[PDB]
């Protein structure tokens, strides 16, 4: 239904961002989950990863994100801990819940996240 | 004090730890005889995700004797897995798999989304969507003829209401728990009434 | 495969008389030096046994005869052979000697002996081929020679030959083996011996004890068998066929009591049928071996109705 | 892989937008049905709009509506509205982290 | 008591067909499992479908499946079948005469 | 399993009438059972309602039109005797058959009956 994230802060680049994404309305399970930017100027670059049943941690091989996705079914929350943080990690992540198996899909979202690395 | 006083071992080995297993549609069948069979460690372990016997208890199993053991494994989602039992309607039922209603045996489903499933999809594992009639219990189809859904006869060529009766399996990692895929062994016992070729 | 060549022959099947023989051990229970008394399927003494011939020379020139016929297991099963120079292998045993039942196939090798209970098919003139495989410089045995197919196969086991040879006695043994079969109650077991004879061809007075192989779960009615044989190929001279000569002994079992003496050691030597005649059913209301001079009261007789 | 769309339209209300999502190398599925469809309003997070190109429902209104053809997918709206347009995406996926169109605005004239 | 259900459904194959009974005043048991459902084939006796919403088994096909919530309960058919569909009933119990559901139908397209 | 009834009966309106239910294939003894009517543009209404061991012999606040029902079980039939005959007593008068093993529920359904007053 809807998604809970960590909101806007700011670190040096070179550390590692902990995000946290809560689920309201679904069950948390069931669902992949996952972490994606929209930064400005940007497409979405599919980024953060995890599958329902075991944990696929799965991350573009392009730049390593290095980001530690885990997640809490009691908390139903996903996190998004990116480790080796630059400046361009500044950007709006999407914390995303995939849908049924189809031909994507991601019907619903977080509400988009402020993080910004400079 | 009580005096009680391994060897031969039954080959669950292949049938719980396979990378790739028979497809629902047609399932190879697997007798275990002449051998010492103890289920008292695959409970204990607690590896497969749920063990599942209708009418019997999983420790009763390596004290009790079956002379001739039949397993039965596929690789169906969740779901799927559900539908599966003894005496209870299922889409697998109707089509690719039956299950006898008087027969009783032990259902193990373990997850294997993490080997399993890909983010392409496996196209290896594969499902009956459609059957003419139900199949005999214990029995596989392998026929490719178009299932005929509309009066006009489908003539072995795709057309409008004709469905082919066998639709590839899709499994991919974000799908959900019941949509991801689990290994599934089915057990069948003659147990009394025949030569005790396995011994508890 | 199936390759054949019956050669059918004529003749009567000549017959023997077993004067003390089949007494296999009914038990694993160690006994010693006492009289134990069972009723069970055994071959009786003083019994008619065939002396057949799987490959038989009766000279002019050549002239082998292959004769081994399918035969009815019936109740149970003797076998005994010499065969110095081992033609024969394993038996059929069966049903249908086909598909649809299951089939007992005993096949002894170059050396593992792969025991087989399993759905064949048969040929016509079932035997073990023999030839020589040019690739190491060993004779190899084809085995669907006996059988075309091969699957469905319920049990399967392997173990140390039970043929086993020990020669460099230019005769004088014949390597007597004996081979006991009965199938009941889902236990096909199997017997063996080894026995040195000096006769020509016939059994001697002698007892001979036949200790359980294995203890199978067999499952099956066998109502019928046929040996197995070991040949080869020959190459051009005035194909070849009928490796040495082959004989073997058979006869049928039947419940029977036996009055069984082990020895100090629980090797039983003396054994007496109850039945045998009136004499023998006496020795076995006393127990003993030694009977004592006097009058014994055998069971009574009873007239019958016409 | 990776997908280009087209760049952009200008348009007016009660006219058809076709958006196509444009795939290097691979073409669609083997299951013959991929790749997606997502408008993400301004200033707002993403959200789908078609999955496979030809499917979906309740919350992707009517007026989303289309296919996709090898690589190219067809994101078509009849009957614009100046109120619901907002950069359109789609995604690939079977290969490669799945990615997502690289975003696509279709502006609406007689404003 | 009394009872609703959903009105109708017109849908097409291989597809979920939603039904709520809903039921005036009560909901549905203190054992906490009750209601019902039942088909009529067109012209023809009535039929069980669920009892207690949860349950039943052979004679009912696998594509009958549910549950009920409260007064509501959901005669859930996935995959339907043109051949399959006919008017959908629901029982009250343990309050009045039993008495029936709305019937309900679910329509098929691609006829 | 079978249920056979008395079809197609008219009588004087504002009378009563017998029907019939041949319960076949079963006891109906042992399996209690109902008697349900279906009319035009209503849903099937719950009338008759009789016990397996006893008699409920139970009319619905709707209809309560005396529905007399007897538990026949030496000739396995169950009867009944609708009084007040009127347009709500015409209805499709199948019989029933209430499961053995269920919440409510009925299992078995009379095929249906031709019943009419005009």
């Amino acid at each position: 239904v809807k998604l809970v994230e960590s909101g806007g802060g700011l670190v040096k680049p070179g550390g590692s961002l902990r995000l946290s994404c809560a689920a309201s309305g679904f069950t948390f399970t069931n669902y992949g989950m996952s972490w994606v930017r929209q930064a400005p100027g940007k497409r979405l670059e599919w980024v953060a990863e995890i599958s329902s049943g075991g944990s696929y941690t799965y991350y573009p091989d392009t730049v390593t994100g290095r980001f530690t996705i885990s997640r809490d079914n009691a908390k139903n929350t996903l996190y998004l801990q990116m480790n080796s943080l630059r400046a361009e990690d500044t950007a709006v992540y999407y914390c995303a819940r995939f849908r049924y198996g189809g031909g994507g899909t991601v019907d619903y979202w977080g509400q988009g996240t402020l993080v910004t690395v400079s | 004090e009580s005096i009680v006083r391994i060897t031969n071992l039954c080959p669950f080995g292949e049938v719980f730890n396979a990378t790739r297993f028979a497809s629902v549609y047609a399932w190879n069948r697997k007798r275990i005889s002449n051998c010492v069979a103890d289920y008292s460690v695959l409970y204990n372990s607690a590896s497969f995700s749920t063990f599942k016997c209708y009418g019997v208890s999983p420790t009763k199993l390596n004290d009790l004797c079956f002379t001739n053991v039949y397993a039965d494994s596929f690789v169906i989602r969740g779901d799927e897995v559900r539908q599966i039992a003894p005496g209870q309607t299922g889409k697998i039922a109707d089509y690719n798999y039956k299950l006898p209603d008087d027969f009783t045996g032990c259902v193990i489903a373990w997850n294997s989304n993490n080997l399993d499933s890909k983010v392409g999809g496996n196209y290896n594992y594969l499902y009956r969507l459609f059957r003419k009639s139900n199949l005999k219990p214990f029995e596989r189809d392998i026929s490719t003829e178009i299932y005929q859904a509309g009066s006009t006869p489908c003539n072995g060529v795709e057309g409008f209401n004709c469905y082919f009766p066998l639709q590839s399996y899709g499994f991919q990692p974000t799908n959900g728990v019941g949509y991801q895929p689990y290994r599934v062994v089915v057990l069948s016992f003659e147990l009394l009434h025949a030569p005790a070729t396995v011994c508890g | 495969q199936c390759v054949n060549l019956t050669t059918r022959t004529q003749l009567p099947p000549a017959y023997t008389n077993s004067f003390t023989r089949g007494v296999y051990y009914p038990d694993k229970v160690f006994r010693s030096s006492v009289l134990h008394s069972t009723q069970d399927l055994f071959l009786p003494f003083f019994s008619n046994v065939t002396w057949f011939h799987a490959i038989h020379v009766s000279g002019t020139n050549g002239t082998k005869r292959f004769d081994n016929p399918v035969l009815p297991f019936n109740d149970g099963v003797y076998f005994a052979s010499t065969e110095k120079s081992n033609i024969i292998r394993g038996w059929i045993f069966g049903t249908t000697l086909d598909s649809k039942t299951q089939s007992l196939l005993i096949v002894n090798n170059a050396t593992n002996v792969v025991i087989k209970v399993c759905e064949f098919q048969f040929c016509n003139d079932p035997f073990l081929g023999v030839y020589y495989h040019k690739n190491n410089k060993s004779w190899m045995e084809s085995e669907f020679r006996v059988y075309s197919s091969a699957n469905n196969c319920t049990f399967e086991y392997v173990s140390q030959p039970f043929l086993m040879d020990l020669e460099g006695k230019q005769g004088n043994f014949k390597n007597l083996r004996e081979f006991v079969f009965k199938n009941i109650d889902g236990y096909f077991k199997i017997y063996s011996k080894h026995t040195p004879i000096n006769l020509v061809r016939d059994l001697p007075q002698g007892f001979s004890a036949l200790e359980p192989l294995v203890d199978l779960p067999i499952g099956i009615n066998i109502t019928r068998f046929q040996t197995l044989l070991a040949l080869h190929r020959s190459y051009l001279t005035p194909s070849g066929w009928t490796a040495g000569a082959a004989a073997y002994y058979v006869g049928y079992l039947q419940p029977r009591t036996f009055l069984l003496k082990y020895n100090e050691n629980g090797t039983i030597t003396d054994a007496v049928d109850c039945a045998l005649d009136p004499l023998s059913e006496t020795k076995c209301t006393l127990k003993s071996f030694t009977v004592e001079k006097g009058i014994y009261q055998t069971s009574n007789f009873r007239v019958q109705p016409t | 892989i990776v997908l280009t769309q087209s760049p952009t339209l200008s348009l007016s209300p009660g006219e058809r937008a076709t958006l196509s999502c444009r795939a290097s190398e691979s073409v669609d599925n083997y299951g013959i049905s991929f790749m997606n469809w997502f408008q993400q309003k301004p200033g707002q997070a993403p959200r789908l709009l078609i999955y496979a190109a030809s499917n979906q429902g309740s919350g992707i209104p009517s007026r989303f509506s289309g296919s996709g053809s090898g690589t190219d997918f067809s994101l078509t709206i009849s009957s614009l509205e100046p109120e619901d347009f907002a950069v359109y995406f789609c995604q690939q996926s079977k290969e490669v982290p799945r990615i997502f169109g690289q975003g696509t605005k279709v502006e609406i004239l007689k404003r």
